[PDB]
Formats: structure tokens, sequence, C-alpha cells
């Protein structure tokens, strides 16, 4: 911190520890996403 | 005497039940890089 203090009868406020723990936040995403069984059916049977 | 060598090729391959299922499971995470819930015996 910075301190300073002074004065004739101003009050002299004490030095001061500051440790401040500040999380971190999630936020999972997910899109969707879609392949037919007649898409995965072709390369899979081997048709003639 | 061709036509019974592309049957026993076939009838004589398998040992799991569904085995094209879990070729189904090899061929999508080897192009998707290991998928999750590939194996699951439940249904969700």
């Amino acid at each position: 911190v910075p301190r300073v203090a002074t004065g004739a009868g101003i009050p002299t406020s004490r030095q001061t520890t500051v440790m401040v723990s500040k999380y971190s936040e999630k936020s999972p995403i997910t899109i969707p996403f879609e392949i037919s069984a007649a898409c995965l059916t072709h390369l899979k049977e081997t048709f003639e | 005497s061709f036509g019974p060598m592309k049957r026993e090729v076939m009838e004589f391959d398998p040992e799991d039940p569904y085995k094209v299922s879990k070729m189904r499971k090899l061929e999508r995470s080897i192009a998707k890089g290991y998928v999750y819930g590939a194996d699951h015996q439940a249904i969700t």
C-alpha cells in the first residue's frame, strides 16, 4: 500500500496488508453435430 | 469354387456378435480422435 501520514493531531492510519484471491469462472460449451446412419452405412457395408 | 470361397471368408471370420458395431466404434474415433461415450452397456 502507498503509505502516508502526517500532522499534529491528525490520526495516522497504520500500514495495510491486502491479499485478494480472485476466482475464475467456467463456461463449458457444446454444439451438437449430426451424422446419419445412412451416411455411415456406405463406408461400412461395401456395396458393389 | 469361387462362390464358397467368398462364403467361407464371411462364415469363418466373426467371433463377436455385432462385429460391425465395434468396427463402427473404431472407424469413427479414428476419424474423430477418441470419441467419448463409445463403450456403454447402458442406454442414455
